[PDB]
């Protein structure tokens, strides 16, 4: 009940309520039946607030879901910017892989996240990893027509970070 | 929020099963079945569909990457439209007897839907459409009733308002949703679309004409005006666009310039050479629409809601040779448009609603947020 | 041998002259024959364009399939209705030899990509052959009501094909290949052969319907099995797909199952609400089959079914003739329970039997068949352009 | 059940925080753009928390006629989600 109530103030938003039950006692590594901790839900719904507060209180930052997403991979594919660059200025690992082989380049580029795209990409993201069935973000950006991201990936092409 | 689209996989389906089931239910409780003309007959209603399905389905795939969803979701809302559409002209216009007349009447009440769909098409998903459908379907159904009692004319026959009944519910729609192209081989597709709504037309404006006579005028009015819009149209594009080419975007809408300005009044143009007047006139107010109306969102939506007012006006202007009866026909037009604002506002307002999980706004015009596609990274 | 196919196909257009030479001789239903016409040519053509480098040989070799199958249905058929003797060709033949042409065309779907034009021409032949003596047999001999045909062309060629392609199965092919996968453009050409097969059924189940009461029941039936198909099988393709997303491969053709099923049934007095029932249970029952039973019927009994036939032609085939039974049951028609269940039996197992003996002539190394590397490949027997 | 009984604004450790101490440690002087902290004390003990928080607002008025427009007037609640 009240690691449930967490989870839910946290995909919620109400930061509030999250607080208190931290205060009360309820473990913040506590996940949902997906894996998914308060961090990803938080960074799921683009609430910056909540995702600082709980990188305060010492959550687990490169803690993955079920499906081995990192809360970087899901805010690259939920396209939150903001969220994105909070995460990666308190040192996620962009270069993460998933268990099928995404990263969050990967999972930016497939969605048209162009913003996400040109951040990762400035943060030293690698787009020669490849999944497990060898494809890159640019080879998903150019399946999905996604013209914008297969510019923006071919013209930084090896700036780095 | 979160730009990712929310899981369909228990609204939508329990949605159209549920959809789907009461149609059924419907259809045993009230309606029923039951010669030397079957197959002329049956023609008409097979020359709508074919317009329906894939003149209207395909002339909204221009889109880079909505072509799939243009053509799949028309597919669905005529599907949902037809049955829908059977049973409400059974309730307001009386058991509900299944003849093929009554299904050629059931598809160009769903064709007003998919005329009006275009204005929204690739900011939607097929819940919404499903709203749609239902809404506007049952909005012009009441239409007709209105007018049916109040100008004492038959509720079939005013199925001859649906262009701009059509024209305008899309654009009110379109007005209320979230705010915010083209590639060769989805524009060559939509050309198909337009070609066959342009040879089939004919159809569009006599299937509610009993007369042999007067189908005969009306199918010949529209084709010549057809013809002379298809000229206007392809040779001045030229005029209306900024680098001075041919666009194959405003030739899709403006080529059935002359067969929506000849569509109520077709059967009442004596004379081929009036028809193609009227064709001309037509063409060169969808290249003066094209060139100014960008400037004071759909920009063919809006060109075709002028272009029915003016096939309107310029039938009230011919039935007065054919001035009470001036003033009753404003009327007319002024309730059609009066109802088509209110219910696309009121559909428009249910269509905003959260529970829709309407797709976010920089996710407009792409299929990935309906269809599955591969490689891609799914879930959480 | 590079010359086997023009060989085959000269051989068998001369043999066709003579044999029209020999046995043939000289309006309202004309509009009817073409709508067939477009759903033959157009409709199957271009559904099966979905493979992403098989578009070529898809459209192509459909017109090549249909255009020799028209000719010899024709003859076929009309002997059997002749008893060897000469007979006249009418709108009505025409229309049958459209029908024979599209019962080919589903075996085709079963084996594309996978077989030569060579093979494609010997299978035309020997599957019109077995499915005019089936169809005979049915329409005489049994005197059941199949007027729409679930059983004697889309059941006979669903399991036709599902018997050539089990004896031309690869094992190279169980666990996939590279080239069987469609194409963006490649599914939006797929939705034109969709659309006009959607569109133009009424008139497949209702040509040669007998004119009055049946012919009407016919369109009308149909029409609305296709209206409640298309809704439930867009139901079902977002129910067993993650997040609820439709598969284009469900919609393109899960979305003409009711014209199937509802086709032993079409003339019969059903009513528009079974109509419906038929065509929402058919959608179902398509989706359901391209879901579960394609992998399982790949993977583990061996058949490899390209555009998934047995989920379009078989298992509705198969839904309507148990439709036919259930309404002779419930008086809606006149014809016998056993005749009906008959004519399923051996639309089957004629099926079966003679897409065996086709499937183990045709594997012979004689016809120029591609490798496993090559399936699904235009430029095995095209000359293909360098840009797509 | 949420009354005041009394509020301190902690004039002697903000006024050192803020560099202001050499003003006054009694009076609040505070510099713009920096966080301070103030004790606001209940007459009696509060039940629940959240509830309670979602009950109060405060207020902060410069000048004779204070005013949205002018800035002179600001109503903000007390929440983790305000804006810093």
């Amino acid at each position: 009940d009240a690691a449930t109530s967490f989870l839910r103030a946290a995909r919620s938003g109400n930061l509030d309520k999250a607080l208190d039950h931290l205060r009360n006692g309820v473990d913040i590594n506590t996940c949902n039946q997906n894996g998914l901790n308060g961090l990803h839900l938080a960074s799921k719904e683009g609430h910056v607030k909540m995702v600082v507060e709980l990188l305060h209180k010492e959550i687990i930052l490169e803690t993955t879901t079920k499906k081995g997403n990192t809360a970087l991979h899901i805010a690259a594919l939920a396209g939150q910017d903001e969220v994105v660059r909070e995460l990666v200025n308190y040192g996620a690992n962009v270069n993460a892989q998933s268990q099928k082989g995404f990263t969050p380049l990967y999972m930016a580029a497939q969605e048209n996240h162009l913003e996400v795209v040109k951040f990762l990409l400035e943060n030293g993201a690698n787009q020669n990893v490849a999944t497990e069935d060898g494809f890159t973000p640019l080879a998903v950006a150019l399946q999905q027509g996604h013209e914008n991201v297969v510019a923006h990936l071919i013209n930084y092409g090896t700036k780095g970070k | 929020s979160s730009k990712y689209p929310r899981s369909v996989r228990r609204c939508l389906p329990l949605w159209a099963l549920t959809l789907e089931a009461a149609l059924i239910l419907l259809f045993y409780f009230f309606t029923h079945y039951d010669q030397k003309g079957l197959v002329a007959s049956y023609q008409v209603g097979q020359d709508l569909t074919v317009m329906a399905a894939l003149g209207l389905g395909f002339l909204t795939s221009n889109f880079r990457r909505h072509s799939w969803s243009s053509v799949a979701f028309n597919l669905f809302m005529l599907a949902l439209g037809v049955q829908w559409a059977i049973l409400l002209d059974g309730f307001l216009s009386q058991k509900v007897v299944i003849t093929l007349f009554s299904i050629r009447l059931a598809t160009m009440s769903a064709m007003s839907v998919l005329i009006s769909a275009g204005a929204v098409l690739g900011k939607v998903n097929l819940a919404q459409l499903v709203v749609m459908v239902l809404v506007e379907v049952t909005a012009l159904g009441t239409l007709r009733m209105v007018i049916s009692n109040i100008f004492n004319t038959d509720y079939h026959m005013n199925l001859r308002h649906f262009y701009v009944f059509a024209a305008y519910f899309g654009l009110t729609v379109a007005w209320c949703l979230p705010k915010p192209q083209r590639a060769t081989i989805p524009s060559l597709s939509a050309m198909l679309g337009a070609l066959f709504l342009w040879m089939f037309w004919p159809s569009v404006n006599s299937p509610l004409l009993r007369s042999p006579i007067q189908r005969k005028n009306a199918m010949f009015n529209t084709y010549y005006a057809l013809a002379v819009s298809v000229v206007t149209a392809i040779s001045g594009s030229s005029l209306a666009h900024p680098q001075r080419k041919i666009s194959m975007t405003y030739v899709h809408s403006a080529v059935l310039a002359g067969g929506v300005a000849v569509g109520t009044s077709c059967h009442l143009i004596p004379s081929p050479w009036l028809a193609m007047v009227l064709g001309l006139v037509a063409g060169l107010i969808s290249i003066g629409g094209a060139k100014c109306l960008p400037v004071c969102i759909s920009v063919m939506h809006s060109i075709f809601s002028l272009l029915g007012l003016l096939g309107e006006i310029t039938y009230i202007v011919l039935l007065v040779l054919h001035g009470f009866q001036v003033l009753l026909s404003i009327g007319e037009l002024s309730l059609a448009i009066v109802i088509a604002l209110t219910s696309g506002l009121l559909t428009g307002l249910l269509l905003n609603l959260k529970i829709w999980k309407a797709p976010h706004v920089a996710k407009y015009f792409d299929d990935q947020v309906f269809w599955k596609f591969p490689h891609l990274a799914v879930g959480f | 041998m590079r010359f086997t196919f023009p060989l085959m196909a000269i051989v068998l257009e001369i043999a066709m002259i003579v044999l029209f030479g020999l046995f043939v001789e000289y309006f309202e239903l004309y509009p009817l024959f073409q709508d067939v016409h477009v759903m033959i040519f157009v409709g199957f053509g271009f559904l099966m364009t979905f493979l992403k480098k098989y578009g070529f040989s898809s459209v192509g070799i459909n017109l090549l399939v249909a255009a020799l199958g028209l000719q010899w249905g024709t003859i076929v058929q009309g002997i059997l209705q002749s008893q060897g003797q000469k007979f006249n060709i009418g709108i009505k033949n025409m229309i049958n030899a459209d029908f024979s042409a599209a019962t080919v065309l589903i075996s085709f779907g079963a084996v594309l990509g996978k077989t030569s034009p060579t093979q494609m021409l010997i299978m035309t032949i020997l599957e019109i052959v077995f499915f005019a003596h089936n169809e005979y047999l049915v329409s005489e001999i049994f005197k059941a009501s199949d007027i729409g045909a679930s059983m004697t062309i889309h059941a006979f060629g669903a399991y036709f094909g599902l018997a050539v392609a089990g004896i031309l199965y690869r094992s190279g092919l169980r666990k996939g290949h590279e080239n069987e996968e469609s194409a963006y453009y490649s599914d939006l050409f797929a939705m034109i052969g969709t659309l006009f097969l959607w569109m133009f059924w009424p008139s497949f189940n209702s040509a040669i319907a007998e004119p009055g009461d049946k012919q009407c029941r016919a369109i009308v039936n149909t029409y609305f099995s296709l209206a409640a198909c298309v809704l439930t099988a867009f139901a079902f393709s977002s129910l067993v797909e993650h997040r609820g997303k439709l598969n284009m491969v469900h919609i393109q053709n899960a979305t003409l199952a009711g014209g199937v099923a509802v086709g032993t049934c079409a003339d019969m007095a059903i009513h528009p609400f079974g109509s419906m029932i038929i065509g929402s249970i058919a959608g179902m029952v398509s989706v359901l089959g391209y879901k579960f039973l394609t992998p399982l019927f790949t993977t583990k009994l061996r058949i490899h079914d390209t555009c998934g036939v047995h989920n379009l032609h078989g298992l509705p085939g198969v839904v309507g003739g148990l439709a036919g039974i259930v309404a002779v049951a419930m008086g809606a028609s006149n014809t016998s329970m056993a005749m009906q269940a008959a004519a399923l039996g051996s639309s089957i197992g004629t099926a079966v039997v003679g897409g065996l003996m086709t499937g183990l002539i045709l594997k012979l190394p004689l016809w120029g068949q591609p490798s496993d590397q090559n399936c699904y490949d235009d430029s095995v027997y095209w000359k293909v352009p360098k840009t797509r | 059940a949420l009354g005041i009984k009394s509020c301190d604004f902690q004039a002697a450790r903000n006024n050192e925080e803020h560099h202001t101490k050499a003003l006054s440690s009694r009076r609040l002087f505070v510099r713009r753009g920096q966080p301070f902290t103030i004790i606001l004390y209940f007459r009696a003990p509060v039940r629940a928390f959240l509830p309670a928080l979602k009950k109060v607002a405060l207020t902060a008025q410069t000048g004779e006629q204070p005013s949205k427009i002018n800035r002179t007037q600001a109503t903000f609640p007390i929440s983790s989600l305000g804006d810093r």
